[PDB]
């Protein structure tokens, strides 16, 4: 653009290419998310288009800021605040060791920005560290609404095929075809999980099956009395049932009790049984915060 | 009044009565126009299933009545804007990570395509989010297209 003198190319875009850039006008640092629309790849626009749409109705300091839209050349450019780094590279800049206060900060910010969209009505379903932006000022903002929806209307219904697969839940992992807010707050468990421990996937399954294997093996297997609609999920299969009696304690060094029972809160496997981001605010282990 | 073809022939009508300039517009022609391109994307492998479902269309109602001036001057960009205004509900309400420009796409000018998106994403964005969030507002939605006919 004009208005805007790119410093860098910084980013994985999610579905185009992300730079460091220069309003000339104001001397502010953004980010320029730019997408071809000559495509030969030929669907990217669509999800750039459901981003804006949903980024203009999503405004909160833990939710990355789309600040403006462009529309030059042949090419449409999102302009958003500017974040030093994601989740993931965090991790490797501190050894993933974070501070048990920080590991609160993170988590703290990451329920208000995912509490706020669910009160929106909108799921992100790709909550994941790459997608968890870091700012210098310790601020965290969820990005990468290319996976996201509004929810609400009447629909027969959504994608089961959503959420990157270490962080997606077990009723989706069963095909489950409808979900609500319930899918994102496993995902924030599984990020929980990281910060509290050495920022490494608590379940890095190599396909569904060790997926819900992994989940299982460390949670224990649901029953009938738990979970009684499981056994009748589209892409439900019998799992062995391992012990509900394995401890957390050494996979979540960082977490006192108080925080190992809000881990266990967002990791239930039956989504009915999952705390809401609203809940999860006003839990124990953030009164003193 | 529930079935998807009845909605879209009320969509149709309402949109041959707003469009008054249209002398020779069929109301059967934005429900051709509608069917082919999700007939296409299921056939081509985009989607699994058809998009075209009763809350879809009141979706996509409430786009037209607010983004679909009077004015149109010809059955050609009554085409374009209406697939348009389709072209936003898949990548809004569709179940497909993404959906492709091309049965979209009835001009010649493709950046006037992309200025009528972003100019209708303007416009709606709040409503669309809306429309899911408040179920009294989808019903007042649909009772509003089902009484177009």
């Amino acid at each position: 653009m004009q208005k805007y003198e790119k410093l860098e190319k910084i980013g994985e875009g999610t579905y185009g290419t992300v730079f460091k850039a220069k309003n000339r006008e104001t001397h502010e640092i953004v980010a320029l998310k730019r997408v071809r629309l000559d495509d030969d790849d030929e669907g990217v626009p669509s999800s750039a288009l459901r981003e804006i749409c949903l980024l203009k109705e999503l405004k909160h300091k833990n939710i990355v800021r789309l600040h403006d839209v462009l529309h030059s050349d042949k090419k449409l450019t999102l302009v958003f605040e500017f974040c030093d780094q994601d989740l993931k590279k965090y991790f490797d800049s501190c050894n993933g060791d974070l501070d048990p206060e920080i590991v609160k900060s993170f988590l703290f910010q990451l329920l208000k920005g995912l509490g706020f969209c669910h009160s929106r009505n909108v799921l992100h379903r790709d909550l994941k560290p790459q997608n968890l932006l870091i700012n210098r000022n310790g601020e965290l903002k969820l990005a990468n609404f290319g996976l996201a929806r509004a929810f609400g209307i009447p629909v027969r219904c959504y994608s089961a095929e959503v959420v990157t697969l270490w962080y997606r839940p077990p009723d989706v992992l069963f095909g489950a075809k409808l979900y609500s807010t319930s899918i994102d707050m496993w995902s924030a468990g599984c990020i929980f999980a990281e910060l509290a421990n050495a920022g490494r996937p608590l379940f890095p399954g190599n396909d569904v099956d060790d997926q819900l294997k992994r989940i299982f093996r460390l949670l224990g297997t649901p029953t009938e009395e738990q979970w009684p609609s499981m056994t009748k999920l589209p892409d439900y299969k019998p799992y062995p049932m391992y012990p509900a009696t394995t401890s957390l304690v050494n996979v979540v060094p960082k977490l006192n009790a108080t925080g190992r029972d809000l881990l266990q809160n967002l990791l239930k496997c039956n989504p009915v049984q999952r705390i809401s981001a609203e809940e999860a605010l006003q839990h124990p282990y953030f009164s003193d915060f | 009044q529930a079935s998807t073809s009845e909605l879209l022939r009320c969509l149709g009508e309402f949109l041959c009565r707003r469009c008054y300039r249209l002398k020779h517009l069929s109301p059967t022609d934005p429900v051709l126009w509608l069917r082919s391109v999700d007939r296409s994307l299921l056939l081509q492998g985009w989607q699994d299933q058809g998009f075209i479902t009763p809350a879809n269309v009141v979706f996509l109602y409430m786009l037209c009545r607010d983004v679909i001036s009077s004015e149109v001057g010809s059955d050609h960009e009554l085409q374009a804007v209406l697939l348009t205004c389709l072209y936003l509900s898949y990548s809004y309400m569709g179940n497909e990570i993404s959906y492709p420009l091309k049965p979209f796409l009835v001009e010649s000018c493709k950046e006037a395509f992309w200025d009528r998106c972003l100019s209708v994403i303007n416009l709606m964005s709040s409503k669309m989010l809306q429309i899911n969030a408040d179920p009294h507002y989808f019903t007042q939605v649909f009772s509003d297209l089902k009484n177009e006919s």
